């Protein structure tokens, strides 16, 4: 069976506030720059994966250029990767340097941002879609008592509210990044609490911060990779009107949820 | 055996009874970087069947047996009565339902026999609680005017739902709305593609988690969306367990 060992594809990659993976400005050059840009059908977006672990578009591979943080990501001469283990992939959308462990990152969520290779955090400007498809998801997000997330107190904070089809407040936009993002108002992300003496997950205006990442699990549940931690329904307690950030434990079902699109 | 009954058939013992089938099925499962267990796969024909149980609100019961390889019915029991599916496994009959009266159904376990005998689509076959206690009290009789449709519904409701956390998700809301509904792109393109999303996983190992060929899934607007990898949660977060296909 031949389909179990495909030899290539090309797809797009997709990140902080949806945007591209782009070389910029077409350049084949080696040591030519990546960038975020806004999607499209330019080969320069186009991405081709293959089993030798490399990332490829105009020909060429996708590549840190430097050992230390902070220096551009590229695209360069394959033949020069020829030893190399090259990029690894994590479950969450993490792409990370085998080598050096550096990952690719946006520091700006603009267009024409430089892409970085830097030290993983689990920052939700560390996370990305690859896929052909870069639209965000629109969804309700179902928890504890059949009961849906709802954006509150003016898109400030998150609760769970009993399912209404039409209710505007119950739906989310999963984007590339990983950010849950209020559906009609992008600018606003499903946050983990900035204050250390409180739990509560809050809604805060996207900054790509780790508090931002949010990962759905296949055991379902909303994990923050960054915090090693998953969304909790206070106490099991739907009626308490507050969700949190907690270990993951089976205690009850106040950790479980379904994506429903 | 595992089971659901009328008596309690509410979103959460429906819930319980998904989660319990999908455990039965995934015992001694083999998972990828995914993290979506993967059937069994060579299982002897003897520990192949997962027998379910269940009851319409007559208190009449039908085990349905379900094959652990590819979470499909390979037969049923009604009272001293049993009935295979056309292409259930051939040493089948010697191991499940053995003290009974057994008889084969024209027509293959697979949606598309069901659909040319019954002369009746998913599209327009209604799912909701009525439907199911109904399918059970027609699949207990065997009434043949209503066994293709029976199966529909059921399949859908039980094999379908436990493959895909989306379709259970239908369900719940069916019935904690207790309005009835019919199968929409997005349910009928996560039934048709389980098959080919599992081998689509499993090969994307060697693509860093990317597929050979995309997938169409549709949402609950009609749009298309193409899965082409592993970093889409209505695949990861859905799809509760795979059929093995790649080492
Ligand atoms: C991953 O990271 C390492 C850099 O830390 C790269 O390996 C080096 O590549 C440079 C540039 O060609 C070579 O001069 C060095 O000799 C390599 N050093 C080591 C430690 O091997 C590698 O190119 C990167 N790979 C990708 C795909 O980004
Ligand atoms: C993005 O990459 C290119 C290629 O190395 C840099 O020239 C950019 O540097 C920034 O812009 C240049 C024109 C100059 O202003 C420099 O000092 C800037 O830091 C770089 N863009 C960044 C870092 O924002
Ligand atoms: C497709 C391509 O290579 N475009 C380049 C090129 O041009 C731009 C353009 C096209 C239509 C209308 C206005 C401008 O050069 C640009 C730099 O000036 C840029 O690299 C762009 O990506
Ligand atoms: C009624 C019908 O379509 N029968 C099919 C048959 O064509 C095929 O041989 C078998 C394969 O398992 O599947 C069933
Ligand atoms: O300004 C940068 C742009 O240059 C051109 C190209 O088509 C775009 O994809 C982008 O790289």
């Amino acid at each position: 069976n031949e389909q179990c060992s495909p030899q290539q594809r090309t797809t797009r990659i997709s990140g902080r506030d949806g945007l591209c993976v782009d070389v910029y400005g077409a350049l084949t050059a080696d040591g030519s720059r990546v960038i975020l840009y806004p999607c499209g059908q330019q080969q320069n977006q186009q991405w081709t994966f293959y089993p030798d672990n490399t990332i490829r578009s105009l020909g060429k591979c996708l590549a840190t250029s430097a050992l230390s943080s902070g220096s551009n990501v590229v695209i360069t001469n394959c033949d020069y990767l020829r030893y190399d283990d090259g990029w690894m992939v994590s479950s969450s959308g993490t792409m990370m340097n085998k080598s050096s462990h550096l990952v690719l990152t946006a520091n700006a969520a603009t267009s024409r941002t430089n892409l970085t290779g830097e030290n993983n955090v689990f920052a939700a400007k560390q996370a990305w879609r690859i896929g052909n498809y870069v639209e965000p998801i629109v969804t309700t997000i179902i928890g504890l008592r059949h009961m849906c997330l709802e954006a509150t107190d003016n898109d400030t904070n998150v609760w769970l509210e009993s399912c209404v089809k039409n209710k505007t407040k119950q739906y989310w936009a999963l984007y590339s990044d990983d950010t849950i993002r209020v559906n009609n108002n992008r600018n606003l992300c499903v946050s983990s609490s900035t204050d250390s003496s409180s739990k509560l997950i809050v809604i805060r205006r996207c900054d790509g911060s780790i508090n931002q990442r949010w990962v759905f699990t296949p055991q379902g549940t909303i994990s923050n990779p960054g915090y090693e931690a998953v969304m909790d329904v206070a106490q099991n307690d739907v009626y308490l009107k507050k969700i949190v950030l907690s270990s993951a434990t089976d205690k009850g079902n106040g950790q479980q949820w379904t994506v429903f699109y | 055996n595992l089971s659901l009954s009328q008596s309690n058939f509410s979103a959460d013992t429906y819930k319980s009874f998904i989660k319990n089938l999908r455990k039965q099925l995934t015992i001694g499962a083999s998972y990828g970087s995914a993290g979506i267990p993967i059937l069994k796969h060579s299982v002897p024909i003897c520990e192949r069947f997962l027998l379910v149980d269940l009851t319409n609100g007559d208190n009449e019961t039908i085990t349905l047996a379900i094959n652990v390889e590819d979470a499909g019915f390979a037969a049923y029991r009604a009272a001293d009565r049993s009935y295979f599916f056309q292409n259930a496994p051939p040493i089948a009959s010697y191991v499940i339902f053995t003290d009974t009266n057994q008889n084969i159904m024209n027509f293959n376990n697979t949606f598309e026999s069901i659909e040319i005998v019954g002369g009746t689509t998913r599209s327009e076959t209604p799912l909701g609680i009525m439907h199911f206690e109904a399918s059970i009290f027609h699949l207990f009789v065997h009434d043949e005017n209503y066994v293709p449709t029976s199966f529909l519904v059921l399949i859908q409701m039980v094999l379908e739902a436990a493959k895909f956390k989306f379709i259970e998700q239908k369900v719940i809301h069916s019935i904690m709305d207790m309005e009835d509904f019919t199968p929409g792109l997005a349910m009928l393109s996560l039934e048709e593609n389980w098959t080919q999303l599992s081998l689509q996983l499993q090969a994307s190992e060697s693509l860093n988690g990317v597929f050979g060929d995309s997938v169409s899934l549709y949402n609950s607007m009609d749009e298309p969306i193409g899965v082409d990898s592993m970093y889409y949660p209505i695949l990861t977060a859905n799809m509760a367990f795979q059929l093995y296909q790649c080492p």
